[PDB]
């Protein structure tokens, strides 16, 4: 693997996405891989959603 | 001469003015393009020692109901009622000249309003 | 003096005010640059312990027709303003006590055809 | 036959008129979509050789209190007080031809306003 | 019955109206969010064969001072409003053949210092 | 008792109204932030069978000059003069039910205006 004239984020961003991995900041931690989140929610038109 | 009285929160008030209106949207060719919207009620009342209308706007956050009755000869002519409403404007005015100095003006935005054999209902999904 | 009578929904009302108008757009040199638009009738009547205008408005999918008669004095028909395929698109009821004004109703009608005298204006509503 | 008297800056003034109002926001079909805001007090008084309301306004960093007493018979009927307030508008008009000799209009923006058994407060950061 | 006199450029004028105002910006929650601004005096006086207010606006660009004294009772000076370091920023002169005062002049003064009684407003002009 | 006479295009008219004004700009601390602009003269005249002001307007490429003389009581008090000006607005109104059966109001835009020892001049790049 080669790093060619790029930053730390730019190198890791392209390398992990080309291998099909999740790579993002969740709000307090940096997540590498699938977290398997199953939390759900309900939203209704003209109850919670102003526009769709 | 007309007599209009307002029954609100277990009290009686003397009414000076009243209004309510409805509307629709219209295309560029004069064709209606929306549904009926509106139905706010504007009231003008003579102030007194009691301050019940103010405590209903601030101290409470529950919907209420009320009625207004109009008498022409002395007899009952019409009655306008609302249910599931809120007070969204309030104003108290004092003017030391004359002609009813102490007055209160407020606006009610309700879901159902009724007068005579006519009804207006709003779709507030829950 | 004058008198105006409104026949609507199988009933007759007394009319205080009545208005209608039309216009078209023009250039900066004054040449007209559009066609006619805006045939609406504004009516002012007095409310008498009945709610028939309001019931017609809340039935939103029913076009109606109406007519107004102008009388020069006394018993002489002068004009006749008629409409067909119309809807009420504005309604207001006012009550006043301090100013000694009776209960009044103001409303606006937007129709497809309006006629008066030997004149007639129509709008193309697609079928 | 009535009076309004303003007690402010350790003095007494005679009010010509007074007003205050509150408001809420609603959406296209009458459902409230905000909280109550407003609550300023607008006052009209006759100007004598005092120049003390201007002295308080120029003091830009010292809040104050006040009260207005409305009398209907001749005894007190209602009272509108404020606490922790500032003067935010000031106008002096001197008309000679008309019957507007010398008058002052000013607005008060406070944190708490009380009248009767009702009150309204704003959460100013501490 | 009141009287008011304006002492400007070594001359005396008779005042029909006077007004001045101050302002302060307010946050959405009711707190003040700025300091005092404003301090502009609007004056409405009578007109005559002399043109000395217009000369000071046009033919001269220098700061000037002025004074207005209010008299009550037909002696016993009521108040006195003073200004210094000011410029005339508006001017208007009207004549009406029919109706009340024939010839009037209206003008507005924008100054740095304003004194009335025991109150003083000063603007920070950083020079 | 007051009179105003307008001498214009070799004729004399009776003036009902006259106005002129000037202005500057300020920058929210009261300090002037531009130079003086304005200087238009608005006149109101009673029209009598003579369509000669309108012919002057239609002559779009020719400047003119004029004078207005003010007489107080039962002698000249002031004189307003313009030179190198054009008529840039014209209105003629006729009301039968009301008073003022026929009147003309118009505006003049001139390079120089002078009144009683004061003068205002604009620069025109020719």
């Amino acid at each position: 693997v080669a790093r060619y004239k790029e930053t730390s984020y730019g190198f890791l961003s392209r390398l992990l996405r080309s291998y099909g991995e999740w790579f993002y900041y969740n709000g307090e931690t940096l997540q590498i891989g699938d977290p398997e989140i199953d939390t759900e929610s309900r939203a209704g038109y003209d109850v919670d959603l102003t526009g769709v | 001469a007309f007599r209009a009285t307002l029954s609100f929160a277990g009290k009686e008030f003397d009414v000076l003015d009243c209004t309510y209106s409805l509307k629709r949207d219209v295309d560029s060719k004069g064709r209606p393009s929306s549904n009926i919207y509106g139905g706010q009620i504007r009231l003008h009342v003579e102030s007194t020692d009691d301050t019940s209308i103010l405590e209903n706007m601030t101290n409470q956050f529950k919907p209420h109901s009320g009625s207004i009755v109009f008498k022409k000869g002395d007899a009952k002519m019409k009655e306008l009622t609302w249910e599931n409403g809120y007070i969204t404007e309030f104003t108290e005015n004092i003017d030391i000249v004359g002609s009813q100095p102490m007055t209160i003006t407020f606006v009610v935005s309700a879901q159902v309003i009724k007068i005579g054999g006519a009804q207006f209902e709003q779709n507030w999904p829950k």
